RNA sequence: AGCGGAGAGGUA
DNA sequence: GGGTATTCGCCGTGTACCTCTCCTAGCCC
C-alpha cells in the first residue's frame, strides 16, 4: 500500500500554501505516536522514513538506532494518531497563515468582508484578518495572537492608509 | 457544520456531527475563547447533558441570557 | 434521531387558559384539523426499514422519521425549514 | 452470528434487612448485627446466637 | 414550630413567608440573626422579620436588578 | 434501589417501571389523596408536572439545582395532550379556551 | 376507560423520579423526627445536589469527572452527601396509602446498611410490620416542597389521628 | 435431586465427579456409573451441588444413596441451620418480628449462600456491519481491559467487580483527516460504537460458554475449548 | 488467609482425586489454628501424594511456626494425585472478611479464644467487710496460654485507661 | 367522567357543549395547575 | 463506620470536680488492674 | 440502542 | 291510555412491588 496513501496526500486542500513535506512529518509523528503506545516502553523518538513522492512504509526505532519496530490494528492507535495528525494540521496550518502574513509582505492588504459582530468586523483576505478602528484596503500590520494560531490585523482606517494613497 | 446558536445565551454556539456536540464560547470581538466537545452516550440521560453545556457555557463566560 | 442544539430552548408553550370547552366537530373542522389523506394500509414495507408513503406510517401525512431528514435525503442541514 | 454466555457465581453472606423466617410460620428481617460479647450469656459461658 | 405557629395564626401563610424568605436567603443576603429554611424560620419564630419588611426587600432587589 | 434520573417513555413522557431499566416509582392514587388531605400545593405541583410529566419542565429543574438560582417555571403535562389528542380522534372537539 | 387506560394509570397515578423503595428494619436509638436511609440509596437520590456542590466545591472542572469521582467513591464524596442530607427532609411512604398519615416527613441520616431503619413510634400510624414490608421514599427538591414538608409533613407535628383526637 | 445405587457392590473408584461401582454376580455385562453435577444454575439463580459421601470399598444395597443433592443430608431433608434461641426483648431491636443476630453465626459462614448468574452477549449483524468480539475497544483504560484474553472475553476464575467489561464487543455505527487515517490504516480506523457486556454482584466465573454458527471462523480460543471438550471426552 | 494450588484455578473447580470439593479443604484449613512465635507473614506449603487422609501434621513448618497435632483431617485423597498447596499466615486481629482486606482467598477469624465464664464467690478471710473472690475459665484452640491472654488484657486495659490525665 | 360511565359523561358533554371551570381539585390535578386548598387558595386569589 | 462514642453524664454534689471524679476513678481503675 | 401486550408464581 | 310484572342489557368489583416465558406463523415447492 504505497500508492494508495500517494491518491490522498497529494489533495490541494492542505497542500496548497505548504507542500506535502509537514503533512509526511504528521504522518511520521502519528505513526510513531503508534508505535510508542503498542510498545509498554515508550521514552525514545521513533523515525517513520517515508520517501519522496513514493510512499515506502517502515518503521525504525533509534534509542543511535537499538531495534526494529513492528505496527499493529491499534484502534487507540488510531484515535490517538487522529488526534495528533489533526493537531499537526491544525499547527501546519498556523504556520501557513504565519508566513503567508510575514514573509509575502508587510503593507496595505486587500479583500473582502465576511462577517461583522458589534463594533468588529473580519475581512477575508484562506486566511482571516481583524478589523480595527482604533471590502476593504487599509494599511495595517501587526503581529499577535499567538495561541490559536497567528493571524494579521488590518484597520479599517489608518494614517498609512492615507499616506500610501 | 454551521456554528448555530442555541437560542439560550446570547453568547453561545453549537455543533452537532455524528452524535458530538461541539460548543465554543466567543469573545465580543469575535476571537473563539474556548471549545470543547460533548459526547451523548458516556452520559446516557438528558437533563445531565443539558446540566453539563449550561455549567459549561456559565462558568467559561457567560454574561448574560437573551 | 438525535438533536442537541433544539433541545436546549424551553419556555416556548405558556399553558395559560381559564376553562376546557368540549363539542362536537364538524366534517369541514375534522377537515381542517388534519394535514393528509391516507389510501393504503400499508404501515412499513418489507426487507426495508422505510416508511410507507400514503400508509399509516407515512412521512407526507404526519411528519418524518428522523430529525431535519427526509426520506430521499435531499436536505441534510438544520437551515433548512419550512421547504 | 455468535452468542457468549458467562457463568458469574456470586457467594452472598447474611446483611441486616435480609427475611428469615422459622419454622412454624414466625417471619422475620434481621436488625442488625451484634458482636459476640454484648450477647446474653448462660452459667457456662455459651453465647446466645439469636 | 410552635412559635412559628404562635407567632401568625394560619399555617399555609407561615409556609408562604418561610418560602418568600428562604428564596430571598438562597440568592445570598444577611440574615437577621445553617439552612436557608431553618434560618427563614429562626427569623420568624424570632419576631424579627415581617412581611412587609420582605416585599421592602423584595422590592429593592427588583429594583436593583 | 434507586434512581435519580433514568429512561423516559415515548407514548407518555414518563419514567418506566421495575428494578430493570432503572424504573421509578409508581406514585399512587392515595398518596396524591393523602398529599391533598395535608394541602400541599407546591409539593403536589413538583411531583406530577416537574419531576414527571414535562420535558423542559425536569431539564429546568435539573439545571436550577445545578447552577443555584431557584426559579421554578411549571407547565402543562404531556399526557394531558395524549389525552386530548386521543379524545379529538373520536371526532370530539376539545379545545382548551 | 377503565383501570389499565389512559386516565387512571398516567394521569392520576405517575411513575416519578427521585425515587426508591427497600425493606424496612426497626432502629431504637433514632429520634422521631430523624430516620435512617442506606448510603448508596442516599448517594442515588441526592445525587444533582452532589453534582452542584462537587462543582462548587472545585473538586471537578466538568460534570464528567464529577460522575467519575462519584462512582469512584472515595471520601470526599461521603463528605459532600453527609453535608447535603443535613437539613433536607426526605417523604417516606407506605405502599397502601389509605392512612392520611401515610405520608411522613424524615430527616434521614446515612447508616452502613442496605435497609431503612425506622422509629418503633411510626410504625404504628403506618400499620407496618417488619416482616418483607419495603416503604416506598420520595425526596422533595423545591424550597416551598422542602417547607411544606417541614411544616405540615413532620412526623414531630402529626400526633393526633384524623379520625378522633 | 440424590441418586441411588441400582445395584449393591464395591465403590473402590470414587471421584467427587464420577462414582464407579462394581455389581456383583447376582445382580448382572458392564459395571454402572454414575456421574454427578457438580455446579449448575437452576431455575431459581441457585446452585445445585452433589457430593458424595460414601467411602473406598464397602458394600451396599440396593436403595442406599451415593451423594448428597442440594439442601440434602445423608437421607434427611435440611433446610436451615441449629442455633441458640432466647424469647426476651432485647433492647428495641426485636422489637415487631424481628430478628437479631450475633457475630457468631456470620463469622463461621453458616447462611452463606451461592447464586450463578446468567449473562450473556449476543453479536447480532446489521445492516451496516457486523459486530465483532474484538478487544481493541476505543476510549476504555487499561484498567478494565487487564482482565481480557486475545479472544476479547474474560478468562475463567478472574474476580470481576461492578462495572466490569467480562466480553469485548464493539459494533460499526457508520474532511480529509478522516480520509488520510482510513487510508493510513486497513479500513478499521473510526466509526466504531462501544456496547460490551458488563456486570450489573462481583463474583468470580466458573465457566464461559461460546455459541458459534455455520459459515463463521472459529476463535483461537473456541478452537481451544474445543479441543479442552474433546480431551475431556476422549479422556473420560 | 489466601491459598494458592497449582491445580486449581477458582474455588468451584473439582479436582481429579480428591474425594471433598475445593470449599471443604478451604474450610478445613479454616478450622486449623497456627501459632507463630516471631514475624508477621509467613508461608507454609503440603505435599501429600497416594491414598490416604490429610492431616495438619503432613505439612512443612518452619522453626518458628508451630502446628497442633491436628486430629482433624483436611481433605481425603484416593487416586495418585500430587498434592502441592501454598498457604500463607498473617497477623492481625478481630474477623477481617475476603472483600475488605488463579489466587484463591479466604475468610480468617483472628481469636484464640472460644468462650469466656465467670462467677463471683464469697472467701471467708479476717477483714473490714466480705471481700469476693472471682475465678475465670478460659477455653482456648491451643495457640494461646490463660497467662499472656489476661496480661495482654490487663495491657489493653491499662492502654485504654491511658487517655485520662 | 374519573371514575365510573365515561362514555356516558362524555358523550352528554359532546351533546350539551358544557364549559369546565375547573373550580375543583381533581381537574387542577389533570389539568395541571395548583391545588385551591392550602398553600395554592393565594394564587387562586391572585389569579381571579 | 463502625465506631462507638461514649458520652457520660456526672452529677457531683460539688465537694470535688466531675472531671477530678472522673479522673480518680481512672485511677482507682487502673491500680485495680496493674494490681493483677 | 431506547418506547409493550398477554400468561404464571411470590410478598406486604 | 295506564298501573304493575318480568326482562334484556350496562356497568362496576383494593394498592404497591419482585421473578420467569412468549409473542402472526403458513405454504407449495
Ligand atoms: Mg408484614
Amino acid at each position: 500500500m504505497s500508492k494508495e496513501l500517494l491518491l490522498v496526500v497529494d489533495a490541494v486542500a492542505n497542500e496548497k500554501g505548504v507542500p506535502r513535506e509537514v503533512i509526511f512529518d504528521a504522518i511520521e509523528a502519528a505513526l510513531a505516536s503508534a508505535a510508542k503506545k503498542r510498545y509498554p516502553d515508550q521514552d525514545v523518538l521513533a523515525r517513520v522514513t517515508i520517501d519522496h513522492k513514493d510512499g515506502t512504509y517502515e518503521t525504525y526505532r533509534r534509542w543511535i538506532e537499538e531495534q526494529i519496530e513492528n505496527p499493529d490494528f491499534g484502534r487507540i492507535a488510531a484515535q490517538a494518531a487522529k488526534q495528533v495528525i489533526v493537531q499537526r494540521v491544525r499547527e501546519a496550518e498556523r504556520q501557513q497563515v504565519v508566513d503567508a502574513w510575514k514573509d509575502r509582505v508587510g503593507e496595505l492588504i486587500t479583500g473582502v468582508v465576511k462577517r461583522a459582530e458589534r463594533g468588529n468586523i473580519f475581512v477575508d483576505l484562506n486566511a482571516e484578518a481583524f478589523i480595527p478602528k482604533d471590502r476593504v484596503r487599509g494599511y495595517l500590520a501587526e503581529v499577535r495572537s499567538e495561541p490559536r494560531g497567528p493571524q494579521l490585523f488590518i484597520s479599517r482606517a489608518a494614517p498609512e492608509f492615507m499616506i500610501e494613497l | 457544520n454551521e456554528f448555530t446558536q442555541i437560542s439560550g445565551y446570547v453568547n453561545a454556539f453549537g455543533s452537532q456531527r455524528g452524535s458530538v456536540l461541539t460548543v465554543k464560547v466567543e469573545n465580543d470581538e469575535g476571537w473563539t475563547l474556548v471549545e470543547e466537545d460533548f459526547d451523548r452516550a458516556d452520559y446516557g440521560s438528558d437533563p445531565e447533558f443539558v446540566a453539563e453545556v449550561s455549567s459549561y457555557l456559565k462558568r467559561n463566560g457567560g454574561i448574560k441570557d437573551l | 434521531m438525535k438533536d442537541l442544539l433544539n433541545l436546549f430552548n424551553q419556555q416556548r408553550q405558556t399553558l395559560d387558559f381559564d376553562a376546557i370547552k368540549i363539542a362536537l366537530a364538524s366534517p369541514d373542522l375534522i377537515r381542517s384539523w388534519s394535514y393528509g389523506e391516507v389510501k393504503k394500509p400499508e404501515t412499513i414495507n418489507y426487507r426495508t426499514f422505510k416508511p410507507e408513503r400514503d400508509g399509516l406510517f407515512c412521512a407526507a401525512i404526519f411528519g418524518p422519521i428522523k430529525d431535519y431528514e427526509c426520506l430521499c435525503g435531499k436536505y441534510k442541514r438544520m437551515k433548512h425549514r419550512g421547504v | 452470528l455468535k452468542m457468549v454466555k458467562v457463568f458469574l457465581a456470586v457467594k452472598r453472606r447474611i446483611q441486616p434487612g435480609d427475611k428469615m423466617a422459622g419454622r412454624h410460620g414466625n417471619k422475620g428481617v434481621v436488625s442488625n448485627v451484634v458482636p459476640v460479647e454484648d450477647m446474653p450469656y448462660m452459667a457456662t459461658g455459651e453465647s446466645v446466637d439469636i | 414550630v410552635e412559635d412559628c405557629l404562635e407567632v401568625v395564626n394560619n399555617r399555609f401563610e407561615l409556609v408562604m413567608m418561610a418560602s418568600k424568605r428562604a428564596r430571598q436567603l438562597a440568592n445570598g443576603v444577611q440574615p437577621l440573626i445553617d439552612k436557608p429554611t431553618v434560618m427563614a424560620l429562626r427569623e420568624i419564630a424570632a419576631r424579627r422579620i415581617d412581611n412587609a419588611l420582605i416585599d421592602e426587600v423584595e422590592k429593592a432587589e427588583r429594583e436593583r436588578a | 434501589h434507586a434512581r435519580s434520573t433514568g429512561p423516559y417513555s415515548l407514548v407518555t413522557q414518563q419514567p418506566l417501571g421495575g428494578k430493570a431499566q432503572f424504573g421509578g416509582q409508581r406514585f399512587g392514587e392515595m398518596e396524591v389523596w393523602a398529599l391533598e388531605a395535608y394541602g400541599a400545593a407546591y409539593t403536589l405541583q413538583e411531583m406530577l408536572t416537574v419531576k414527571s410529566d414535562d420535558v423542559q419542565g425536569r431539564n429546568q429543574m435539573y439545571k436550577n439545582i445545578v447552577d443555584g438560582e431557584h426559579e421554578m417555571v411549571a407547565g402543562m403535562p404531556e399526557s394531558f395532550n395524549v389525552l386530548v389528542k386521543e379524545i379529538r380522534s373520536l371526532a370530539i372537539h376539545m379545545e382548551l379556551e | 376507560k377503565g383501570k389499565q387506560g389512559r386516565f387512571r394509570q398516567n394521569l392520576l397515578g405517575k411513575r416519578v423520579d427521585y425515587s426508591g423503595r427497600s425493606v424496612i428494619t426497626v432502629g431504637p436509638y433514632l429520634k422521631l423526627h430523624q430516620c435512617g436511609l442506606p448510603k448508596k440509596m442516599a448517594l442515588e437520590l441526592f445525587k444533582p445536589f452532589v453534582f452542584a456542590k462537587l462543582q462548587r466545591r472545585g473538586l471537578a472542572t466538568t460534570i464528567k469527572a464529577a460522575k467519575k469521582l462519584v462512582e469512584r467513591e472515595e471520601a470526599e464524596v461521603w463528605d459532600i452527601l453527609e453535608e447535603v442530607i443535613r437539613e433536607h427532609p426526605v417523604l417516606l411512604n407506605r405502599a397502601p396509602t389509605l392512612h392520611r398519615l401515610g405520608i411522613q416527613a424524615f430527616e434521614p441520616v446515612l447508616i452502613e446498611g442496605k435497609a431503612i431503619q425506622l422509629h418503633p413510634l411510626v410504625c404504628t400510624a403506618f400499620n407496618a410490620d417488619f416482616d418483607g414490608d419495603q416503604m416506598a421514599v420520595h425526596v422533595p427538591l423545591s424550597l416551598e416542597a422542602q417547607l411544606e414538608a417541614r411544616a405540615l409533613m413532620m412526623s414531630t407535628n402529626n400526633i393526633l389521628s384524623p379520625a378522633n383526637g | 435431586v440424590t441418586v441411588n445405587a441400582l445395584r449393591g457392590g464395591v465403590i473402590e473408584q470414587i471421584d467427587a465427579a464420577r462414582i464407579v461401582v462394581k455389581v456383583n454376580e447376582a445382580e448382572i455385562a458392564g459395571v454402572d456409573i454414575y456421574n454427578l453435577i457438580k455446579y449448575t444454575r437452576s431455575n431459581q439463580n441457585t446452585c445445585i451441588n452433589q457430593r458424595p459421601l460414601v467411602n473406598v470399598g464397602d458394600v451396599i444395597a440396593r436403595g442406599d444413596v451415593l451423594a448428597d443433592g442440594p439442601s440434602t443430608d445423608i437421607g434427611e431433608l435440611a433446610l436451615g441451620q441449629n442455633m441458640l434461641i432466647a424469647f426476651m426483648p432485647w433492647n428495641g431491636y426485636n422489637f415487631e418480628d424481628s430478628i437479631l443476630l450475633s457475630e457468631r453465626v456470620v463469622e463461621e459462614d453458616r447462611y452463606t449462600t451461592i447464586h450463578i448468574e446468567e449473562l450473556t452477549c449476543v453479536a447480532r449483524d446489521t445492516k451496516l456491519g457486523p459486530e465483532e468480539i474484538s478487544a481493541d475497544i476505543p476510549n476504555v483504560s487499561e484498567q478494565a481491559l487487564n482482565r481480557l484474553d486475545e479472544s476479547g472475553v474474560v478468562y475463567i476464575g478472574a474476580e470481576v467487580r461492578a462495572g466490569d467489561i467480562m466480553v469485548g464487543k464493539v459494533t460499526p455505527k457508520g474532511t480529509p483527516e478522516e480520509k488520510l487515517l482510513r487510508a493510513i490504516f486497513g479500513e478499521k480506523a473510526s466509526d466504531v460504537k462501544d456496547s460490551s457486556l458488563r456486570v450489573p454482584m462481583d463474583g468470580t466465573v466458573i465457566d464461559v460458554q461460546v455459541f458459534t454458527r455455520d459459515g463463521i471462523e472459529k476463535d483461537k480460543r473456541a478452537r481451544q475449548i474445543e479441543e479442552n471438550e474433546i480431551k475431556r471426552v476422549k479422556k473420560d | 488467609t489466601e491459598v494458592e494450588i497449582d491445580g486449581v484455578l477458582h474455588e468451584y473447580t473439582t479436582v481429579e482425586g480428591l474425594q471433598e470439593d475445593v470449599l471443604d479443604v478451604l474450610l478445613n484449613l479454616k478450622d486449623v489454628a497456627i501459632r507463630m512465635h516471631s514475624g508477621d507473614s509467613a508461608t507454609l506449603s503440603l505435599s501429600k501424594q497416594g491414598p490416604g487422609t490429610v492431616t495438619a501434621a503432613d505439612i512443612r513448618t518452619d522453626h518458628n511456626v508451630e502446628i497442633i497435632n491436628g486430629d482433624h483431617v483436611i481433605c481425603h485423597l484416593t487416586k495418585d494425585t500430587a498434592l502441592n498447596m501454598r498457604l500463607k499466615i498473617e497477623r492481625g486481629f478481630g474477623y477481617q472478611p475476603a472483600a475488605a482486606r488463579g489466587r484463591l482467598m479466604l475468610d480468617a477469624s483472628f481469636s484464640p479464644v472460644r468462650r469466656v465464664a465467670y462467677a463471683v464467690e464469697a472467701a471467708r478471710v479476717e477483714q473490714r467487710t466480705d471481700l469476693d473472690k472471682l475465678v475465670i475459665d478460659i477455653e482456648t484452640n491451643g495457640t494461646i496460654d490463660a497467662e499472656e491472654a489476661v496480661r495482654t488484657a490487663a495491657d489493653i486495659l491499662s492502654d485504654q485507661l491511658s487517655v485520662f490525665g | 367522567a374519573s371514575f365510573q360511565e365515561t362514555t356516558r359523561v362524555l358523550t352528554e358533554a359532546a351533546v350539551r357543549g358544557t364549559r369546565d371551570n375547573l373550580r375543583g381539585l381533581k381537574e387542577n390535578v389533570i389539568v395541571g395547575r395548583l391545588i385551591p386548598a392550602g398553600t395554592g387558595l393565594a394564587y387562586h386569589a391572585g389569579r381571579r
